[PDB]
């Protein structure tokens, strides 16, 4: 596996002018995904999580801004860290993020968790940038093996009975948590339905119950909607990502959901704050802010 | 010589919210936000112009019909005819014109390498020559690929 030998090369550009690559062997980066997805399968589909622990949005292949996120939240294990998914595509360095992610995945099952964004599907990430990276840096049969990885990430995680985080967010369909727990893995993501959902739906503050989503993919959601799913459940709050949002995290339905992002300035095409939610062992929730330097 | 640099602003934190709910377990600090520093746009290019949906999606409507074929290794020893087939490039649908084609055998040479060897036929998908994927390439591209080629010649080909 080498697996310390492995963190300690990505780790090794901490100090360099962004953008340079670390080169991790095909082998190398076929142990960490062989390795992970066994941890995956071992875990739960919806994780059961406690308390403290540090909740970060979207990265998308922006590698120096995870070191970045990792320098000031903590690195593993300093931290106990959740991700709400879509760690590649749009950026360069989706396989530095990623190797990374998977290597503290590895070394710290119990204490690092990864959630699966809409990104971390084939059908996705062969169109917006990760099979090119893929194929560019490695060869096609590399992403074929992140595939089989990627349909083994669990779905949803619940923190402490009372803040319910996926990647998109909520489903007309979803009743129970059962639901999401009889998924049995590894599986795509279809282009419709829960799973679907859970990856793909967003908030709006201008619908009313179940609304058309632009994107062309599943709904978006209204407030109602949220506080019914939140008093139903017993829960709190919904933490998701899958939104640029200019300050790094949004409430949507007074404080009921929050959005997170961590891709400051995405892909160069916005000039966003990532950000990160912390929960502490109280259960208060704080928000820490990465803003790109003028 | 470049020497990244840290830093932490603080701003005004979250405000207090009216009436929370008595069951509500989770709480919002107030405490000021930590706004920390990370590169900027000029230090860090997040930029990345070789994203292109449109080709992509076009390569990969292609690459669904091949992965329903069984491919099959062949090798040819290209002598001084060379390997005695001729290709075609076909798109995926109607009417696709030239970027991303499959790269079909249109000619099996009598006589010729091919031929001899007995396997590679008419309407036979070139998957891969020496290393390098021809699904969903230009028949330009093709060409010069099946041109440079010497010696043992390695393939991957695909059968309807
Ligand atoms: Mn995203
Ligand atoms: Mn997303």
């Amino acid at each position: 596996l080498n697996l310390d030998s492995i963190i300690g090369r990505l780790l090794e550009v901490q100090g360099s002018r962004p953008g340079k690559n670390v080169q991790l062997t095909e082998n190398e980066i076929r142990g960490l995904c062989l390795k992970s997805r066994e941890i995956f399968l071992s875990q739960p589909i919806l994780l059961e999580l406690e308390a403290p622990l540090k909740i970060c949005g979207d990265i998308h292949g922006q590698y120096y801004d995870l070191l970045r996120l990792f320098e000031y939240g903590g690195f593993p294990p300093e931290s106990n860290y959740l991700f709400l998914g879509d760690y590649v595509d749009r950026g360069k360095q989706s396989l530095e993020t990623i190797c990374l992610l998977l290597a503290y995945k590895i070394k710290y099952p119990e204490n690092f968790f990864l959630l699966r964004g809409n990104h971390e599907c084939a059908s996705i990430n062969r169109i917006y940038g990760f099979y090119d990276e893929c194929k560019r840096r490695y060869n096609i049969k590399l992403w074929k093996t992140f595939t089989d990885c990627f349909n083994c990430l669990p779905i949803a995680a619940i923190v402490d009975e009372k803040i319910f985080c996926c990647h998109g967010g909520l489903s007309p369909d979803l009743q129970s948590m059962e639901q999401i727990r009889r998924i049995m893995r590894p599986t795509d993501v279809p282009d419709q339905g829960l799973l679907c959902d859970l990856l793909w739906s967003d908030p709006d503050k201008d619908v009313q119950g179940w609304g058309e989503n632009d994107r062309g993919v599943s709904f978006t959601f209204g407030a109602e909607v949220v506080a019914k799913f939140l008093h139903k459940h017993d829960l709190d709050l919904i933490c998701r990502a899958h939104q640029v949002v200019e300050d790094g995290y949004e409430f949507f339905a007074k404080r009921q959901l929050v959005t997170l992002f961590s891709a400051p300035n995405y892909c160069g095409e916005f000039d966003n704050a990532g950000a990160m939610m912390s929960v502490d062992e109280t259960l208060m929730c704080s928000f820490q802010i990465l803003k790109p330097a003028d | 010589p470049y020497e990244p640099e840290s830093g932490c602003v603080e701003i005004p934190g979250l405000s207090e919210e009216e009436d929370p709910a008595p069951s509500r377990k989770i709480h919002f600090s107030t405490a000021p936000i930590q706004v920390f520093s990370t590169y900027s746009n000029e230090d860090y290019d997040r930029r990345n112009e070789d994203v292109d949906p449109m080709a992509a999606s076009a390569e990969y409507e292609l690459e669904k019909r091949v992965e329903r074929l069984e491919l099959f290794p062949v090798e040819l020893e290209k002598d001084s005819e060379g390997l005695g087939i001729s290709i075609i490039g076909m798109g995926a649908g109607a009417d696709m014109g030239l970027e991303k084609l499959g790269i079909f055998v249109k000619t099996v040479t009598e006589g010729g390498a091919a031929h001899r060897d007995g396997r590679i036929q008419v309407n036979d998908l070139l998957v891969e020559v020496d290393g390098t994927s021809l699904v969903g390439v230009t028949q330009s591209f093709a060409a010069s690929v099946l041109r440079n080629t010497k010696g043992r010649v390695r393939f991957m080909i695909g059968r309807e």
